Protein backbone atom coordinates (compact mmCIF):
# COMPACT_ATOMS: atom_id res chain seq x y z
CA UNK A 1 0.00 0.00 0.00
CA UNK A 2 2.37 2.84 0.77
CA UNK A 3 6.22 2.89 0.77
CA UNK A 4 8.27 5.24 3.01
CA UNK A 5 10.00 7.78 0.72
CA UNK A 6 7.48 7.48 -2.11
CA UNK A 7 5.72 10.87 -1.81
CA UNK A 8 4.38 10.91 -5.41
CA UNK A 9 2.80 7.45 -5.04
CA UNK A 10 4.25 5.90 -8.11
CA UNK A 11 5.50 2.84 -6.21
CA UNK A 12 9.27 3.60 -6.25
CA UNK A 13 11.52 5.76 -4.15
CA UNK A 14 13.35 8.03 -6.62
CA UNK A 15 15.26 11.29 -6.75
CA UNK A 16 12.10 13.31 -7.56
CA UNK A 17 10.58 12.13 -4.25
CA UNK A 18 13.57 13.75 -2.45
CA UNK A 19 13.14 16.96 -4.42
CA UNK A 20 9.37 17.06 -3.77
CA UNK A 21 10.06 16.83 -0.02
CA UNK A 22 12.68 19.52 -0.28
CA UNK A 23 10.32 21.75 -2.35
CA UNK A 24 7.59 21.15 0.23
CA UNK A 25 9.85 22.13 3.14
CA UNK A 26 10.86 25.29 1.25
CA UNK A 27 7.28 26.31 0.62
CA UNK A 28 7.44 25.91 -3.17
CA UNK A 29 4.60 23.42 -3.09
CA UNK A 30 1.93 22.99 -0.43
CA UNK A 31 1.03 19.33 -0.67
CA UNK A 32 2.10 16.08 -2.22
CA UNK A 33 0.48 14.59 -5.40
CA UNK A 34 -0.51 11.47 -3.43
CA UNK A 35 -3.01 10.63 -0.75
CA UNK A 36 -0.34 8.89 1.43
CA UNK A 37 2.41 11.40 0.58
CA UNK A 38 2.58 13.02 4.05
CA UNK A 39 2.88 9.67 5.69
CA UNK A 40 5.51 8.59 3.16
CA UNK A 41 7.44 11.84 3.59
CA UNK A 42 8.25 11.69 7.32
CA UNK A 43 11.09 9.31 6.99
CA UNK A 44 13.05 10.40 10.13
CA UNK A 45 9.91 9.57 12.03
CA UNK A 46 9.90 12.70 14.22
CA UNK A 47 6.32 13.81 13.32
CA UNK A 48 6.96 16.65 10.80
CA UNK A 49 8.50 17.11 7.31
CA UNK A 50 11.85 18.82 7.45
CA UNK A 51 14.97 19.27 5.41
CA UNK A 52 16.55 16.06 6.78
CA UNK A 53 13.64 14.00 5.28
CA UNK A 54 14.77 15.03 1.77
CA UNK A 55 18.38 14.15 2.59
CA UNK A 56 17.39 10.72 3.85
CA UNK A 57 15.36 10.00 0.70
CA UNK A 58 18.43 11.07 -1.37
CA UNK A 59 20.56 8.67 0.77
CA UNK A 60 18.12 5.84 -0.11
CA UNK A 61 18.50 6.59 -3.78
CA UNK A 62 22.33 6.73 -3.45
CA UNK A 63 22.20 3.35 -1.82
CA UNK A 64 23.63 4.48 1.56
CA UNK A 65 20.69 3.03 3.38
CA UNK A 66 17.83 0.57 2.98
CA UNK A 67 15.84 1.27 6.12
CA UNK A 68 14.60 4.72 7.00
CA UNK A 69 14.91 5.91 10.67
CA UNK A 70 11.06 5.75 10.96
CA UNK A 71 11.38 2.03 10.23
CA UNK A 72 13.89 1.12 12.85
CA UNK A 73 13.10 0.01 16.45
CA UNK B 1 15.98 12.06 -26.88
CA UNK B 2 18.44 12.27 -24.08
CA UNK B 3 21.32 9.85 -24.58
CA UNK B 4 23.28 8.73 -21.52
CA UNK B 5 26.63 6.99 -22.20
CA UNK B 6 28.75 5.14 -19.76
CA UNK B 7 32.16 5.50 -21.41
CA UNK B 8 34.43 2.68 -22.44
CA UNK B 9 38.17 2.46 -21.86
CA UNK B 10 41.11 0.08 -21.52
CA UNK B 11 43.81 -0.33 -18.90
CA UNK B 12 46.23 -2.74 -17.38
CA UNK B 13 45.88 -4.84 -14.33
CA UNK B 14 46.27 -2.75 -11.25
CA UNK B 15 45.77 0.60 -13.00
CA UNK B 16 43.15 3.31 -12.48
CA UNK B 17 40.96 3.92 -15.47
CA UNK B 18 38.47 6.76 -16.12
CA UNK B 19 34.85 6.11 -17.17
CA UNK B 20 33.05 9.37 -18.02
CA UNK B 21 29.28 9.61 -17.93
CA UNK B 22 28.20 11.73 -20.92
CA UNK B 23 24.82 13.37 -21.68
CA UNK B 24 23.97 14.07 -25.38
CA UNK B 25 20.88 15.75 -26.75
CA UNK B 26 19.93 17.10 -23.33
CA UNK B 27 16.40 18.56 -23.50
CA UNK B 28 16.42 22.33 -23.79
CA UNK B 29 13.78 22.60 -21.07
CA UNK B 30 16.42 21.10 -18.74
CA UNK B 31 16.95 18.33 -16.19
CA UNK B 32 15.80 19.45 -12.70
CA UNK B 33 16.84 16.21 -10.94
CA UNK B 34 18.42 12.93 -11.68
CA UNK B 35 20.03 9.83 -10.23
CA UNK B 36 22.39 7.48 -12.03
CA UNK B 37 23.62 4.15 -10.70
CA UNK B 38 26.17 1.85 -12.34
CA UNK B 39 26.72 -1.77 -11.41
CA UNK B 40 29.98 -3.62 -11.71
CA UNK B 41 31.62 -6.87 -10.58
CA UNK B 42 33.74 -5.96 -7.55
CA UNK B 43 36.01 -9.00 -8.12
CA UNK B 44 37.07 -7.21 -11.38
CA UNK B 45 37.06 -3.52 -10.63
CA UNK B 46 36.43 -1.17 -7.67
CA UNK B 47 35.60 2.47 -7.46
CA UNK B 48 38.55 4.64 -6.47
CA UNK B 49 36.72 8.02 -6.73
CA UNK B 50 33.96 9.86 -8.54
CA UNK B 51 34.54 13.39 -9.92
CA UNK B 52 32.00 16.02 -10.96
CA UNK B 53 32.12 16.74 -14.66
CA UNK B 54 31.77 20.05 -16.33
CA UNK B 55 27.98 20.01 -16.32
CA UNK B 56 28.07 20.52 -12.56
CA UNK B 57 28.11 24.30 -11.99
CA UNK B 58 27.90 24.10 -8.22
CA UNK B 59 29.09 21.06 -6.14
CA UNK B 60 26.25 21.50 -3.62
CA UNK B 61 23.86 20.24 -6.33
CA UNK B 62 25.81 16.94 -6.90
CA UNK B 63 26.17 13.99 -4.50
CA UNK B 64 27.95 10.67 -5.00
CA UNK B 65 28.42 7.33 -3.22
CA UNK B 66 29.85 3.95 -4.04
CA UNK B 67 29.84 0.50 -2.49
CA UNK B 68 32.77 -1.80 -3.38
CA UNK B 69 31.25 -4.70 -1.53
CA UNK B 70 28.03 -5.02 -3.49
CA UNK B 71 29.37 -3.29 -6.67
CA UNK B 72 27.67 0.01 -7.46
CA UNK B 73 28.49 3.60 -7.92
CA UNK B 74 25.61 6.36 -7.49
CA UNK B 75 25.36 9.97 -8.47
CA UNK B 76 22.57 12.50 -7.87
CA UNK B 77 21.85 15.98 -9.17
CA UNK B 78 19.23 18.26 -7.69
CA UNK B 79 18.81 21.76 -9.19
CA UNK B 80 18.10 24.61 -6.82
CA UNK B 81 14.44 25.31 -6.20
CA UNK B 82 14.71 28.72 -8.02
CA UNK B 83 16.06 26.85 -11.14
CA UNK B 84 19.17 29.16 -11.21
CA UNK B 85 21.32 26.19 -12.36
CA UNK B 86 19.79 23.40 -14.41
CA UNK B 87 21.43 20.89 -16.79
CA UNK B 88 20.24 22.12 -20.17
CA UNK B 89 23.26 21.45 -22.44
CA UNK B 90 25.45 18.52 -23.41
CA UNK B 91 28.65 17.31 -21.71
CA UNK B 92 30.30 15.18 -19.07
CA UNK B 93 28.11 14.79 -15.99
CA UNK B 94 30.60 12.82 -13.90
CA UNK B 95 33.65 10.60 -14.18
CA UNK B 96 34.02 7.32 -12.30
CA UNK B 97 37.64 6.27 -11.60
CA UNK B 98 37.90 2.52 -11.42
CA UNK B 99 40.73 0.51 -10.07
CA UNK B 100 41.34 -2.61 -12.20
CA UNK B 101 42.01 -5.74 -10.12
CA UNK B 102 45.59 -6.84 -9.73
CA UNK B 103 44.51 -10.30 -10.96
CA UNK B 104 42.94 -8.97 -14.16
CA UNK B 105 43.94 -10.96 -17.32
CA UNK B 106 44.72 -9.49 -20.75
CA UNK B 107 41.72 -9.97 -23.01
CA UNK B 108 39.05 -9.83 -20.32
CA UNK B 109 36.27 -7.37 -20.87
CA UNK B 110 34.37 -6.01 -17.87
CA UNK B 111 30.91 -4.50 -18.13
CA UNK B 112 29.74 -1.31 -16.32
CA UNK B 113 25.96 -1.33 -16.58
CA UNK B 114 23.11 1.10 -15.82
CA UNK B 115 20.92 0.00 -12.93
CA UNK B 116 17.42 0.89 -14.05
CA UNK B 117 15.79 0.80 -10.53
CA UNK B 118 18.03 3.51 -9.19
CA UNK B 119 18.44 5.65 -12.34
CA UNK B 120 15.88 8.35 -13.41
CA UNK B 121 15.73 11.76 -14.98
CA UNK B 122 13.19 14.52 -14.21
CA UNK B 123 12.12 17.77 -15.92
CA UNK B 124 10.45 18.86 -12.66
CA UNK B 125 9.39 17.42 -9.32
CA UNK B 126 6.56 15.49 -10.96
CA UNK B 127 7.44 15.00 -14.66
CA UNK B 128 9.84 12.20 -15.64
CA UNK B 129 11.96 12.28 -18.77
CA UNK B 130 10.70 9.02 -20.18
CA UNK B 131 12.50 8.25 -23.41
CA UNK B 132 16.07 8.39 -22.24
CA UNK B 133 18.33 5.91 -24.00
CA UNK B 134 21.33 4.41 -22.23
CA UNK B 135 24.57 2.83 -23.54
CA UNK B 136 26.61 0.75 -21.11
CA UNK B 137 30.42 0.78 -20.66
CA UNK B 138 33.25 -1.63 -21.32
CA UNK B 139 36.61 -1.86 -19.64
CA UNK B 140 39.15 -3.90 -21.67
CA UNK B 141 42.19 -5.28 -19.90
CA UNK B 142 45.31 -4.71 -21.99
CA UNK B 143 49.11 -5.40 -21.60
CA1 LIG C 1 8.06 7.89 -6.14
CA1 LIG D 1 10.44 14.05 9.47
CA1 LIG E 1 28.81 3.30 -23.55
Amino acid sequence: KFIYGDVDGNGSVRINDAVLIRDYVLGKINEFPYEYGMLAADVDGNGSIKSIDAVLVRDYVLGKIFLFPVEEK
Amino acid sequence: MLQVDIGSTSGKAGSVVSVPITFTNVPKSGIYALSFRTNFDPQKVTVASIDAGSLIENASDFTTYYNNENGFASMTFEAPVDRARIIDSDGVFATINFKVSDSAKVGELYNITTNSAYTSFYYSGTDEIKNVVYNDGKIEVIA
